[PDB]
């Protein structure tokens, strides 16, 4: 399972570009897939989404009209078509893979991210930016929404996902009080409908990072600023 | 539509799994079933090797029709507790040896097993293709062998001709629902080639007489 | 008076064709086993003689019975009407024997055959487009040619060569068709095939019936009309024959749901399922 | 000489039924004679699962009573999300011809087995967001007639060879071999302690065998033709048998003896499938006559009929909470009853 | 042959009838009272209110 991205580079304000990602290792035919940016210094920033068939294509209000998803299932590649670039538009860019069923992990893998240079919506809240913490405690971060992400079924809709330095983004919690594959039971997670906290029981060096809280209640998804975590 | 985002995916891809399930529906309406029942190994090694464990397959073409064989020969089991499986088969092959008359005797077992099949309460519309075969080696015993021996009420002459007849129409004379139901006889050989031929006739007169019976006439 | 009881026998035909057509719609849309090229063939023969049903009989009942109650725009849309669904299940009719036509001379490729949706709504449209076109612009062009307080009858049912040939690609070459497609299915079997013999005998008379209701139902109206062109005056009277053949037409929209749908042997389960 | 150890094999049999017999101081009914009966039961059809084009020939509930899977001899083997109408998974089998299937206590396993003599087990929780064969145990003479799990890592099978078997999964090899039976082998149910387990065959003959141990604790016999369904009673001490002579018959694994019989004059075909429910009040089994019948297992009286099917009814099954009922027959159509 | 078979019939025999059996009047009391110990947690002998059960139609 490994999905390898190509495009970015330096681009000229006006001009054009296309992104390719490639996955290789897993079923590509049955996977949505969605293409996430990331300003160099800011937060994570959803951009576009497209379902498995390409039967439903959702788009960003940043991006809408300007931008195309597309994806080819015999030769298993997502292509995004960007066109008229503004200076506002430089970001690194990650192809996501994600699987909708019941009991699924929706954003379970990552991709690796290319770098692009150019020459009425829910408000996710995390107020702490930074907490000084030794190996060896336990920590707690707080993230606080702007709407009730508890639905009538009983799902609540939160993700957490850790960002090591100079790594892509993890997957550790993908709803609400559910731990993802192939992470320690030490994280857990819980809520109370509007304000929800990620606690860590024995941290260790391999915890720094930024931690990230997502809603997917409903289109468009929107991410929270970043807690960086210090020795 | 008081559903979420997940939900509603979810919905998209049981939308899909149903479209590949129709699709895949409707290319298995499309072949041809034909289920082998010979008894104690009376030739049914010779026609599956004249066709280009406990259940065998084996699925060929001929003139643009897909033909899907079952052998059950090897299960050993309760027949009774499995043959239901076998309902809505296009037709059914029987291989009956000419052979071991003088071989309990092998041609009286092969005929309860003919009537216990014919007769059953599964197949009362599937039609028989019966494979009379051994003709020549049939024929070398009836020259020094006469075949009073399994029949002892048949006053016939020790040829070739007016025997081999005699046990077609035993044969035939088994079958009690004649008002649905037809036998397709042939006098096969190891060194006959034609048998696909007549499988390819019967089959597709058993489609056509079908077709004309669902629509309400014949 | 006789008037009343006439209503009630044009009400009671009008409700027998209505609740026909609608079981058969009813059991076609209920199960989804029946989605072959036969079913819905008779799915378009079901809605055509409902139709029938529901717009044709009704208005002409007062018509002729109490009073008038037709101006001059509604006189045109009845008789377009009736003369489209008339011609849409007689084509209905030919496009099953057709059907079964081809199921009978090559089975073989019948069963392999992918048609597709698509194909068989193109065929649907193309079966009401033609049975459109052979009457309506004709009357529609012809409407013009009455003399103020015409009864409501085709403009042109004095004018013996456009009457020759509405009737004859009306009825003439179905009939044609119908013939050939229902002798190829026993002549094969024959060649094909005591159980023989009585096989053959209820081939030969499920066949003669189809044939000949159709021939019965719709030969004599189309005679009288002919016949009735080449006098000088403005066609005829109307005799008492000559509303007997009016009618008999209709008849056979309440006679086809008895036969072709009913006796599919898949449609019964589908009844029996539904009603049972 | 032989004959001799018949004569003594026939004695040893009076002894044992004359050492029942003293044992039958009052029967079920005589003791049930006063309690308040259940009534009337009416279910509804809450939900209808569709999408199968064959025979359905088996299902499973999940463990969270709210998954299930079905076999049917099209070739799919269907995992349905019953709170909704969605398809969860759909796998094609490698042979169509298939009369069983199992789901793991986990939920990451399926099994299902028939006509090839191989049961297949699939690992649904993997990577690359696919199903494929975990496993193919094979060694089995005669069809297999049901197979159930005890964990992760070792199933049970029945065959139509007269012989049970224990498998360890992570080794395809028969761990352990169950032999007695003189007919085939057509149902078999797991205790709630997973401990012991009964196996009924076509030999009119139920018996009771030990998982660990490897030997045939118990063997009753009551019935007059072949044993297609059978079930434990949740408390665990009794069991329920069904057979192709219209009757249930109910078990009892202390007093070695069978306790009540369910049978009426209006039904005279044969059974395919019986279950219990939660608390084991009520016994619900399925019929050739395209129906299924509630009994009340205390008494002997009926509770109703679960009527909305069109050919025999094939199986059915009660999830592990007690809230619905699903049946699934020989026409393509799963139903939940609640 | 057939020894073989009538030995491990006879041993098998021989293995049951050693078995100690209570009488059919306690275990039918214990199968009453376990029925009607659980008589309130059982959904389909008693109907739940139409917002408990998740079935809705
Ligand atoms: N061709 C249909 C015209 C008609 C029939 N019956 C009465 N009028």
């Amino acid at each position: 399972v490994q999905l390898v991205e190509s495009g970015g580079g330096l681009v000229q304000p006006g001009g054009s570009r296309k992104l390719s990602c490639s996955a290789s290792g897993f079923a590509f035919s049955s996977f949505g897939m969605h293409w996430v940016r990331q300003a160099p210094e800011k937060g994570l920033e959803w951009v576009a989404y497209i379902s498995s068939g390409s039967g439903t294509i959702y788009y960003a209000d940043t991006v809408k009209g300007r931008f195309t998803i597309s994806r080819d299932d015999p030769k298993n590649t997502l292509f995004l078509q960007m066109t008229s670039l503004r200076s506002e538009d430089t970001a690194m860019y990650y192809c996501v893979r994600s699987i909708y069923y019941y009991g699924s992990s929706p954003f379970d893998f990552w991709g690796q991210g290319t770098t692009l240079t150019v020459s009425s919506d829910i408000v996710m809240t995390q107020a702490t930016s930074s907490v000084p913490v030794t190996p060896g405690e336990s920590v707690s971060i707080s993230c606080r929404s702007s709407k009730s992400l508890l639905h009538s079924n009983g799902n609540t809709y939160l993700y957490w996902f850790l960002q090591r330095p100079g790594q892509s983004p993890q997957l550790l919690i993908y709803r609400m009080s559910n731990l993802a594959s192939g992470v320690p039971d030490r994280f857990s997670g819980s809520g109370s409908g509007t304000a929800f906290t990620l606690t860590i029981s024995r941290l260790e060096a391999e915890d720094v990072g930024v931690y990230y809280c997502m809603q997917h209640l409903e289109y468009p998804l929107t991410f929270g600023a970043g807690t960086k975590l210090e020795l | 539509c008081t559903l979420s985002a997940e939900d509603k995916a979810a919905v998209e891809r049981s939308k899909m799994i149903d479209r590949n399930l129709r699709e895949d529906g409707e290319k298995a309406a499309r072949e041809v079933k034909l289920l082998l029942l010979g008894a104690g190994e009376s030739g049914k090694s010779t026609i599956v090797k004249q066709m280009k464990t406990g259940i065998v397959e084996t699925h060929f073409t001929f003139k643009d029709l897909h033909f899907k064989m079952f052998d059950v020969g090897g299960q050993r089991s309760e027949r009774k507790k499995w043959i239901h499986c076998f309902e809505g088969v296009t037709a059914i092959i029987f291989c009956v040896a000419l052979s071991d008359y003088d071989l309990m005797n092998r041609m009286h077992e092969s005929m309860k097993l003919f009537d216990s099949i014919c007769n059953n309460k599964w197949f009362t519309d599937t039609s028989i293709i019966l494979f009379l075969n051994k003709k020549d080696l049939f024929e070398e015993k009836i020259k020094k062998s006469p075949l009073t021996i399994c029949y002892p009420e048949y006053a016939g002459s020790n040829t070739y001709e007016e025997a081999a007849a005699y046990i077609q129409c035993q044969f035939e004379d088994l079958n009690k629902r004649k008002d649905t139901k037809e036998i397709y006889t042939h006098f096969t050989c190891a060194t006959d080639t034609k048998n696909v031929q007549f499988v390819f006739d019967a089959v597709t007169d058993v489609i056509i007489k079908n077709n004309l019976k669902d629509c309400g006439l014949f | 008076s006789t008037r009343i009881t006439l209503a009630f026998l044009m009400s009671l035909l009008a409700f027998a064709i209505m609740l026909g057509n609608a079981v058969v719609i009813l059991a076609f849309v209920v199960d989804k086993n029946l989605r072959h090229r036969s079913n819905y063939f008779f799915l378009n023969l079901a809605i055509s003689d409902f139709f029938v049903g529901v717009i044709s009989i009704p208005l002409y009942i007062p018509h002729t019975l109490f009073e008038w109650d037709f101006g001059k725009e509604i006189c045109v849309f009845w008789l377009t009407t009736d003369y489209l669904l008339c011609t849409a299940s007689v084509y209905n009719i030919v496009l099953i024997s057709y059907d079964r036509y081809q199921s009978v001379s090559n089975a073989v490729s019948y069963r392999t055959q992918h048609t597709g949706i698509l194909k068989i709504v193109t065929l649907m449209v193309a079966v009401w487009v033609l049975a459109f076109l052979v009457n309506g612009p004709m009357i529609l062009v012809s409407e013009s040619w009455k003399d103020e307080g015409s009864e409501c009858e085709p403009g042109f049912f004095s004018e013996w060569y456009i009457l020759a040939i509405t009737s004859f690609l009306e009825f003439l070459v179905p009939v044609i068709l119908v013939a050939y497609f229902n002798m190829y299915i026993y002549w094969s079997l024959w060649k094909r095939g005591h159980l023989e013999l009585l096989r053959a005998r209820k081939l030969a008379k499920s066949l003669a019936i189809l044939l000949g209701v159709f021939a019965v139902c719709w030969a004599p109206y189309s005679l009288f009309t002919i016949v009735l062109s080449f006098y000088p005056s403005a066609t005829r009277p109307k005799s008492v024959w000559y509303r007997i053949a009016f009618w008999l037409q209709w008849f056979n929209s309440f006679v086809n749901p008895f036969l072709y749908p009913l006796c599919h042997k898949r449609f019964q389960k589908a009844f029996l399922k539904i009603f049972c | 000489e032989l004959d001799q150890l018949r004569q003594e094999a026939e004695q040893l049999k009076n002894q044992i039924r004359d050492a029942r017999k003293a044992c039958a101081d009052a029967t079920l009914s005589q003791i049930t004679n006063n309690i308040d009966p259940v009534g009337r039961i009416q279910m509804r059809t809450r939900r209808t699962l569709r999408g199968h084009l064959a025979k359905i020939y088996a299902m499973h509930w999940g463990t969270d009573s709210r998954l299930l899977v079905s076999a049917s001899q099209d070739g799919k083997l269907i995992i349905w999300d019953s709170y909704t109408t969605n398809k969860v998974h759909a796998i094609p089998l490698r042979s169509s011809w298939v009369m069983t299937c199992a789901y793991a206590p986990s939920g990451n396993y399926v099994a299902c087995g028939g006509l090839d003599n191989i049961c297949s087990i699939y690992n649904l929780k993997t990577r690359e967001g696919n199903v494929r064969v975990s496993r193919e145990l094979a060694g089995h003479t005669g069809y297999l007639s049901c197979c159930r799990f005890l964990d992760d890592n070792q199933i049970v099978t029945s065959s139509g060879d007269t012989t049970c078997a224990l498998w360890d999964i992570e080794t395809g090899q028969q761990t352990t071999t169950f032999t007695g039976h003189t007919g085939d082998v057509m149902s078999l149910s797991l205790a709630p302690d997973t401990r012991l387990f009964v196996s009924g065959a076509c030999d009119a003959s139920a018996k009771l065998w030990d998982v660990r141990e490897g030997m045939c604790r118990q063997t009753f016999t009551g019935h007059e033709s072949d044993i297609n369904a059978i079930c434990f009673f949740p408390n665990g001490n009794a069991f329920a048998t069904g057979s192709d002579d219209a009757t249930c018959r109910l078990f009892d694994l202390r007093a070695d003896q069978e306790l009540m019989t369910y049978s009426h004059d209006n039904i005279i075909c044969g059974i395919t499938s019986v279950s219990f429910s939660k608390s084991g009040r009520l016994l619900l089994a399925g019929y050739d006559d395209f129906n299924c019948n509630v009994w009340d297992a205390l008494k002997a009286d009926r509770a109703g009929v679960l009527a909305g099917h069109d050919n025999r009814v094939s199986c059915l099954g009660v999830t592990d909470d007690g809230m619905a009922v699903a049946t699934g027959s020989w026409d393509s159509f799963l139903k939940i009853w609640n | 042959a057939s020894i073989a078979q009538a030995r491990k019939l006879v041993e098998q025999l021989k293995m049951e009838a050693n078995i100690d059996r209570i009488k059919v009047s306690k275990a039918a009391a214990d199968l009453m009272a376990y029925c009607e110990a659980h008589a309130k947690e059982d959904p389909l002998l008693t109907p739940v209110p139409a917002s408990e059960n998740p079935f809705r139609e």
